[PDB]
Order: C-alpha cells, then structure tokens, then sequence
RNA sequence: AGGGGAUCGAAGAUGAUCAGAUACCGUCGUAGUCUUAACCAUAAACUAUGCCGACUAGGGAUCGGGUGGUGUUUUUUUAAUGACCCACUCGGCACCUUACGAGAAAUCAAAGUCUUUGGGUUCUGGGGGGAGUAUGGUCGCAAGGCUGAAACUUAAAGGAAUUG
C-alpha cells in the first residue's frame, strides 16, 4: 500500500517530466512533499505548485518548466552525518557543482549547501538534478 | 561554461527547444526549426523576417508537434482562437 | 536419457537400496 | 498581429461548407480533438472550419519565407490530390511527387530523383507515411491536410479538413495555393478575390 | 522460446477446460486447442441433385442437410491440411480467408 | 521492488542472507569446510615429500597423443598415495 | 517462350518516345525506319526491336500505355486536364443543422437551410 | 578533384560555411564526407580493430573482414565507423569515411572550480550497446584517462584529458564497447545543466541565409 | 475398507508388420475409470512472469454494475417495462498499432519509470556433471513427500537470433 507518499510524489513528477509534460497532479500532499518543491523552487527546478485544498489529504499540481533532469527519493532515510554528506553528494550526484542532495535535518528541510552552511546533519531525504 | 578569467569554453551552445526546452542535440535529425512569415500591413509578407520556433524529435515523434506549434503560436500572437489552454 | 525415465530409474533404485538394508537389521 | 483583413470571409466559408469539408470521421484521436468542434448524431463529427481557416494560413505564413519557392516539396499518392498537386506545384514553385514516392528520395544523394527540400505537404500522411519518415530522417517540417483519424506522428502544422472527398481535398489544396501567393506572391489586394477555380483542383472520373 | 503469445491456443482466465476428441485418430486434445470445422453438406451433391429431381415424388420439395461440427487434434489438423505451416509474420493473423 | 528489504530497521535479514548465501559460493565454502585438511591430498600445505614406488607412462588425452612419464610416489606425512607428474625432458631418467 | 528481354523493349519503348510521329504501323515501314534511324549490330536484333515496336504501337492506337508517353500525348493529356466546366447555387446553402449552429456560433451570414 | 552534391556541400565548397560547430548547432545533415575533409583539417583516425566475419554457403564459407576504426582531431570532436568489406583495406578505407560522416562534438568540463581550458567531462554520463554498460565519470586535474585500452585510445582522440571509466557487460566486444562510449559522449551534450538554462534568441539557419549560393546551378 | 462395475483400459493374452517387435496397428481384458468414509501431497500445479501500491500511450471491442438521452422495437393506441442504440463511467478476461522506454534477442503497456541505479516485503539462483544422489532427520499404511551434501571429474554446458 501508499508506504512513501513523498517517493510517489518524487516518482510522478520524473515520470511527467520525462513524458515531456508541463504540469503534473501529484496525491496525496504532505508537509514533506511542500517542503521539497520548495526546495526545488528555490533552486528553480519547477516552477509554480497550487495546493489544491479538499478536506482529505490536499492535491498538488505542479507546473513545471523543464531543466529538471531526475528528482528522486532516498529510501530508507539514512542518518548522514557532516562527513558523509560528501560521500552521499559523490554516490548520487553528476558533478561536483550543480545538483543538491536534500537533507532533513532538526533545521528543517533543506539543501546540502544549506546544510553545510548551517553545519547540521540527520536524515538524507531525496537528491534533484 | 566560462572559466577562472570569466572567458567562454564549451565550443559551441546547443540550441533548446521551444516546446519543452530540452536540448536539441546534433545527432537528432527528427529536430524540426519552423520558421513562420511577419506580415506587415495588408499582407505581403515581408522577406528576411522569421518568427523562429525550434521543435525537438521527441515533441514531433510522439506527435504533439500539432499541439505545441498552435500553443506557442498563440502565445506568440500568431493564431487566434486556436489553442484552448484548459482542455 | 529421458529425464522422466532417469527418474524412474532411480526410483527403482532406490527402492532395492531400501529393501537390502532393511534385510540389513 | 494578424490583422483583421486575414478573418474566415464568409464567401470562403461558403466555399468550404458546401465542398463539405468541415465533415470528418468518427473516429476522434485525441490529438485532434481541439480542431474536433461537435458531434453530430448519427456518428458524425464536424470539423471547425474556422481552426481550419486560421491553421492554413499559418501553413501558408510557413509555406512563404522560403527563399528559393521551388524548394518547397508537395507529395500525393491518393487519385484524389494528383491533379491538386500538379496545378499547385505549376502555380507556386513546389515541385510536385504525384504517383508513388520511390523511397529514400530525401537520403540517396544519388538517385535522380533525389529533392533536397526545406519542407513538405502531404495530402494524406497515413498513406504518405513513407515521406513523413524521411523527412523524419533527414531534417524537415511538415505541413499536413490531416484528417481527425489521421496519425498525428512525426507531423507539424495539421489542417483538418475530410480526407474522404473530392471537393474538400482539392478545394484545401486551391485557398492553400491562393494564400501562399496572396503572401507576398503577385496577388495584390487581398480583398480582391482569384479567377481560378476550384474545379481546376478538382479530379475528373476523367 | 515462445512460438506463440497465445501460448497455442486460447485460455487466458480458465485454468482447465474440458477436453474433446479428435475425429480422425480420437485423441484428446483441449477445447480451446482443437482446430475446430463445420461441415455444412447436402446428402445428395450435385453429382446426384439432378438425378434424385427427375426421379422423386414431392415435386421440388426441398433438399435437407448435413451439418456436422468436427473437431480435429493439431497433428491431424496438419497432416489433412485443413491449416498449414505459415511464415513467421503471418502467424500472427486470425482472420478467415 | 529489487526484491531484497530495504528498511532502515532490516540488518539482520540482510546479514543473514549474505551469511547463507555465501555457501552457494564456491570457494568460501571451501574455505570453511576445510577440504584442504579434511580431505585433500596435500594437508593444505603448498609442497609436500614422497617416498617414490613406481614410475607410470601413462598416455595423455584426446586429441593429444603421448606418453608422460610420471612417478607413483606416497606421501609421508599422510599416507596418501598420489601421482607425480614430471617436468621437462628425461627428468624420469634421473628419478628412480 | 517468345518472351523479350530489357534490351529490346527499352529500346522500342525509348523508340517510340522519342519517334512516334515518324513510326508507322507496318512491320516493315518499322523495320526499315529502325535500319536507317538506329544503330544496332545485329538484323536479327532489330527485327526482335521492330517487331516488338508494331505491337505497342497497335496497342497504343488502342489505348494508352502504362509506360511511356510522347510530346502528343503530353499534349492532350495538358488540355484534358486544363478542362474547367462551371463552379460548384440552387439558393441557400444544402443541408446542415449542427454546422449550421457551427456557422452561427462563428458569425457569419451564410444563407443556408435546415436539414 | 572532389566536387560538392548536396546543398549542405555546395555552402561548404563555397566556403560559406567554415565551422562544423555551426553544422552541429544547426544539426544539419552531413551526408558528404569531403565536407568535413574541408572542415576538420589535421584529423587523426586510428583503426581499432580488424575482425573477420562468415558467412556459410553452399560449398564455400564467404569471409569478409568487418574493421572498427575511430577518429578525431584531437580537440572536441570524434567519430566512428564500423565496415564490413571482402578486403581489409578497402574496409579500413571505407570506415575512416564512415567515421568522418559520423563525427560528433563532446563537451569537456571542469571537476571543480574552473581554471584553465576545461580538462574533463561535464557531468558524469552512461552509454549502452547491447549489453555494454559504459560509464564516464569526471576526474581531477592530472589523473589521467583510466580505461580499457581501446575507449582510453577512444577518448585520447577526443581530447579528455581525465576521466574515471566505470564499465560493466561484456567488453569483451570490441564494436560494442567502443558503440557504447560513443553513446556516452554524445549524451555528454545530451544533458542539459544550470549552465544552460539561460535562453538564447535561436539562429537562423545558414541553409536559410545563404539559400541562394545553395539552389542549383 | 464398503458400494457399483456401462464404456474405455495400465498388466496380461493373442493377431499381423519387422531381421527381431517384450512397441506402434488389430480383438479381448484384470486393477483402474464412478461414489461414500479415510490417506497421500506431487504435475510443463505455466502467464515457465510473487503479492501490495503509484505514475507513463494511443484504439476498438466485450462481461457485471451505474448515470443520461422531447433515442428503436415491442404490449394494444403505445405510457411502464423488457431487449437494442448513443455518450460516459467503475471492476474484469483479453485484444490491435507504435517503441516513448526495456531487453542478449525472441519480444513486453508491462519484462517500462535500473549506472540519470533506493516505494514495501517474502522466496529462490551462483559454470556443467556426480545430483534431487548418499546419509541423518521428520511426515506417510505404502508408494513417497519435505530437508539435503560430499569425494571425484570436466571447459564448457546453455539462451536468442543469422547463413547454410
Ligand atoms: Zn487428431
């Protein structure tokens, strides 16, 4: 059953994406899920997401502008500490300038930039480049 | 992709497309660039001046070339009425 | 051989290994 | 931008209401529902002429600001759209294929028959579907009169219009011709309609 | 490898179905399997049409028939010719010529 | 998918896994019976001495053709008694 | 057989395309026409040649050929299909209800009628 | 003596067109090779590999020789041709002209901070050939190529300077090792990055342009 | 074990073919084939394709249900109803085209969203033989089932497709 709402939701928009589409309907939302397009947002890897609000979980729709190449999840969510946040950003990651590893960290959620600026660590997220 | 002096590399910028704005690589000769007529007053469309659209294989193989064309055109101001953006 | 028939042989076989240790004690 | 001399014309839309275009198939082919504008009853389907009126003029916007006008090539393999082709092919420079279409004539650099253009026109692209292939293969756009059922793959710019009558495909291949020269051309005085007819486009039994 | 995508011939959802015999060597062959016929005749062919009509009481009654539904295992199917080997492309039609 | 766990809590299924799937291997089962001890001619060691009995030719494998010449020795530290091939041109003449 | 080959039908055919006014109909007026207006090695080639030139010359008085075509036939062919009889009113426009309601919605005159 | 056939040829013979990074830009058809015999000048070509072929007839066994070789000048731009022909050398021949049709561009790039004429690629890349997984992974400054010796021969021709090379499959086939890297260094463009992303005003064709030297004659 | 035992039919008997024919073909026929009460527990038990979930591509049929139609036929005057037609819809068994992708290929809308590798989870495989063997265990009236090596030997075995 739904185990990974934030995966499904990471998994529809690579497939729309792919697909070549310029908007996608993801179910259902999540907090985590908000977070991480804002993430995405404000490194411009999409564009605009309207939360559709019924009452049972919420509905997103994200429109996109393509130069999002793959957005993926981490599963499970390991606990990377501030040295192996280098070995996770080599593991998954094209090259060493472009391309964020998405942290969730007692800071909140946020990039790997962020998270050594910070110097904060805790549970890997997801990765969009 | 310019280096340490802020001076340009990487010989040449690929062209993106405009339906998608994906790269359209060298090899992809499915790649298709439309160039439309600006007609100035009472017709005659005057020659030397190209609205330039740039459509990528995989738009025109999966057949929505028809459907980005009349979007981009209507977006462009070259149609009306053609182009509904909510299906 | 068939590998149906290489079964059964071996069937039989073991069938006679059985019956000569059971006369075995 | 266009300006408002370029609308639907009523006496053209006369023109395509009674060579009955605007009738299409009963298949739709989602890609072609925009252009689909209501069902009939009676398992019938009609086509916006006004979509079709506005998309062969952006065809004709295509089909002038080529350079060299001959290098525009224009392919028919159905009876229908033999003799459409050949007077359009004799009035703008569009050299004609008629008949069958001897493949690899964009590749094959060396056969005699072998066109270089910069565009093409088919009249039917799942009967074509040879010549939207090699223009697929070597570089090349394309300006179809496609019906609703009609594989939308590898196509640009679609006009719908019948694919099931005389009159319809040849009348298309006629106001085509008359606005492509009416652009630039020598057609001065849009407002000012042509003295060949339609019935030069059409196919006789014969 | 996989001759055939409707693995030979056509279940897809039962899991078993009964079987019938063949009519020329009576072997029992699935019936989904079975190249199945119908053999519509008259019992007096035209070879003899003529003759029973000049020769009959009932003027011009009416001919009856003979239908029959003959089932046929694939190795008598093939050796009768009732179906034949077909190129590799053209297995894949179903349409009666 | 991927067919194996991937829980953050799954490490003993992993681990046991690996642990039973390595005796599928070939040679880390070896290595843990201890065929070179239990079993195998040498006690595991790389050399071993022999006391030598009989000298065999012994005709090589098809398509080859040939005799090769070794010597039937017994090992003395086991009792095992094994065959010798032996090395290059008339070394059989100079072992007795 | 007396099934000929490449060699003589193209010639015949490439001889009637570029010939057909002066050709004949007679076996022999062909023949001779092919001894002074070809050059061929062989009189029993021509004559293969000539021969198979009368019958698609008959066959072209008959009718036309799938093959080859001549500056007459190109010709006529140019007037046949030049032919333009009277345009496609008998009042208001044929037939139409939903496209009638097409040519309302889109606002033109148009008179037309019911169906 | 060569004399140009297509339009494409007669610009380049004409010398209106003097840059292959236009002929890619505009991705247009390079169906003569002289046009690139003009274009790349001092353009290298190494033959990798000879390999015979048979075919199995009725009394004879028809061997032919099947010849991979690669080329490049040495600075962004390589090609590779694969022939099939009853002699080995008019097989050679035919794939370096095979292989100078089928050039194509490769983007270097940097493995950090950038300084001094790209060495590496861009971004980590994969390429597959029937079952021949060839991965490009950039490397610093002064690591050198680390490959087979044939894709290292490959991207030595190409002028990348260090990249680390994974692999997986069977490399053992030679044709589909070197197919595979040629994928990989086509994806190299293929991939499009926060570089990129800016917008550009899509030129205008040089077929277009210069229409006129390119009708007939 | 008990009942019933028409048909067909292992074993067996016989006739022919054959060099022979303990087989194919032919006549007969025992256990069996059927049922009740108990055992077994394996099959090419097959979709050679684990179960749950999400998204990606068009098309037409069809089964069960549901919605709409100043639609068609029906009683006897046309309503209800039933069945059919049209549009859609939910769950099915499948099917047609493409290759967008996957694959070693055959081929697959799932064998896709896998080097741009991570949705959850169970079981299994590690070159071929020896070998599903020996042994020990455990279940079974028994046949057998489950569990299951090694010594030794070998450079191949194998899968998909091409030319003969
Ligand atoms: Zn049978």
């Amino acid at each position: 059953t739904r185990s990974s709402v934030l995966a499904d939701a990471l998994n529809a928009i690579n497939n729309a994406e792919k697909t070549g589409k310029r908007q996608v309907l993801i179910r259902p939302s999540s907090k985590v899920i908000i977070k991480f397009l804002q993430v995405m947002q404000k490194h411009g890897y999409i564009g605009e997401f309207e939360y559709i609000d019924d009452h049972r979980s919420g509905k997103i729709v994200v429109q996109l502008n393509g130069r999002l190449n793959k957005c993926g999840v981490i599963s499970p969510r390991f606990n990377v500490k501030i040295g192996d946040i280098e070995k996770w950003t080599a593991n998954l990651l094209p090259a060493r300038q472009f391309g964020y590893v998405i942290l969730t960290t007692s800071a909140g959620i946020m990039d790997h930039e962020e998270a050594r600026r910070k110097h904060v660590s805790g549970k890997i997220l997801g990765f969009v480049y | 992709m310019e280096n340490d002096k802020g001076q340009l590399v990487e010989l040449y910028v690929p062209r993106k497309c405009s339906a998608t704005n994906r790269i359209i690589k060298a090899d992809d000769h499915a790649s298709v660039q439309i160039n439309v007529a600006k007609v100035d007053e009472e017709g005659r469309a005057i020659p030397g001046e190209y609205v330039t659209y740039a459509l990528s294989g995989y738009v025109r193989s999966r057949g929505e070339s028809d459907d980005s064309l009349n979007r981009l055109a209507q977006n462009d101001g070259l149609l009306k009425n053609v182009w509904s953006y909510s299906r | 051989m068939r590998a149906k028939w290489r079964k059964k042989r071996t069937r039989r076989l073991k069938r006679k290994r059985r019956k000569v240790r059971a006369r075995s004690k | 931008s266009l300006p408002a001399t370029f609308d639907l014309t009523p006496e053209d839309a006369q023109l395509l209401l009674a060579a009955n275009t605007h009738l299409g198939a009963r298949n739709v082919q989602v890609h072609q529902e925009p252009y689909v504008f209501n069902a009939r009853p009676d398992g019938v389907h009609v086509i916006n002429v006004g979509k079709t009126w506005e998309k062969l003029v952006l065809a004709a916007r295509i089909i002038a600001a080529i350079p060299n006008p001959e290098d525009v090539v224009a392919i028919s393999s159905r009876t229908f759209g033999q003799r459409a082709v050949l007077k359009f092919a004799a009035h703008t420079g569009a050299t004609p294929i008629a008949g069958r279409f001897t493949p690899g004539s964009f590749t094959n650099y060396i056969t005699r028959s072998f066109k270089e253009p910069r565009l093409v026109i088919v009249t039917d692209p799942r009967s074509d579907a040879q010549a939207i292939k090699e223009a697929s293969y070597v570089n090349i756009p394309v300006i179809a009169l496609t019906d609703l059922d009609s594989p939308s793959e590898f196509v640009d710019v679609a006009i719908p219009c019948n694919n099931r009558g005389k009159h319809s495909i040849g009348l298309i291949w006629y106001l085509l011709a008359r606005e492509v020269l009416r652009l630039r051309g020598a057609l001065v005085d849009r407002t000012q309609p042509w003295s060949i007819m339609p019935d030069l486009y059409f196919y006789r039994d014969p | 490898p996989k001759k055939r995508a409707s693995n030979g011939r056509n279940k897809k959802g039962r899991g078993h179905v009964k079987p019938v015999r063949c009519v020329n060597c009576s072997k029992s062959i699935p019936k989904d399997k079975a190249i199945k016929r119908m053999a519509i005749r008259n019992i007096v062919e035209a070879a003899a049409v003529r003759d029973l009509s000049e020769a009959s009481v009932y003027p011009e009654y009416a001919l009856p028939k003979t239908y029959n539904k003959l089932h046929y295992c694939v190795s008598c199917a093939i050796h009768a010719r009732i179906v034949r080997v077909r190129s590799r492309e053209d297995r894949k039609n179903r349409a009666p010529p | 998918g991927k067919g194996k766990p991937r829980g953050l809590n799954s490490a003993r299924k992993l681990r046991v896994h690996r642990r039973n799937n390595r005796w599928a291997e070939n040679n880390y089962k070896k290595r843990l019976l201890g065929t070179a001890f239990k079993s195998s001619p040498f006690g595991g060691s790389s050399h071993a001495k022999g006391i030598v009995l009989e000298k065999l030719g012994i005709e090589s494998k098809q398509p080859n053709s040939a005799i090769r010449k070794c010597v039937r020795v017994q090992l003395i530290k086991n009792g095992k008694k094994v065959t010798a091939f032996v090395p290059n041109d008339g070394c059989l003449n100079f072992v007795d | 057989g007396r099934v000929r080959t490449k060699t003589v039908k193209r010639a015949s055919k490439a001889l009637i395309e570029r010939y057909y006014p002066k050709l004949t109909l007679d076996f022999q007026t062909n023949k001779r026409l092919c001894d002074e207006i070809a050059t061929i090695q062989s009189k029993r080639l021509r004559n293969k040649i000539a021969g198979y030139t009368t019958h698609l010359m008959k066959r072209i008085q008959k009718g036309p050929v799938r093959g080859i075509s001549f500056k007459l036939q190109e010709e006529e062919r140019e007037r046949k299909d030049q032919y333009v009889p009277e345009v496609s009113s008998n009042g208001v426009l044929n037939v139409d209800n939903q496209t009638s309601d097409l040519v309302k919605s889109l606002g033109l005159k148009l008179p037309l009628s019911v169906i | 003596g060569w004399v140009p056939v297509t339009k494409l040829g007669r610009l380049v013979k004409a010398g209106k067109i003097t840059t292959i990074e236009e002929i890619f830009l505009h991705s247009l058809p390079v169906k003569e090779f002289q046009i690139i015999d003009t274009l790349l000048p001092g353009l290298q070509d190494e033959v990798m590999n000879i390999k015979p072929v048979q075919k199995q007839t009725r009394a004879g066994q028809r061997t032919r020789f099947k010849a991979v070789v690669v080329v490049g000048d040495s600075n962004g731009h390589v090609g590779l041709g694969i022939k099939t022909a009853k002699e080995v050398a008019g097989a050679i021949r035919a794939g370096i002209i095979i292989a100078k049709l089928s050039v194509i561009p490769i983007r270097r790039g940097y493995w950090g901070t950038n300084l001094g004429q790209p060495h590496s690629l861009a971004t980590k890349t994969t390429g597959k050939c029937g079952s021949v997984t060839v991965r490009l992974i950039p490397a610093p400054r002064g690591s050198g190529i680390v490959a087979s010796p044939a894709v290292k021969k490959l991207l030595q021709l190409a002028g990348v300077e260090d990249v680390y090379t994974q692999s997986n499959g069977k490399t053992r086939t030679l044709e589909n090792t070197l197919k595979a890297a040629f994928v990989a260094i086509g994806n190299t463009y293929g991939f499009l990055t926060p570089n990129l992303w800016a917008e550009q005003p899509l030129p205008v064709s040089p077929l277009d342009i210069y229409s006129d030297e390119a009708s007939a004659q």
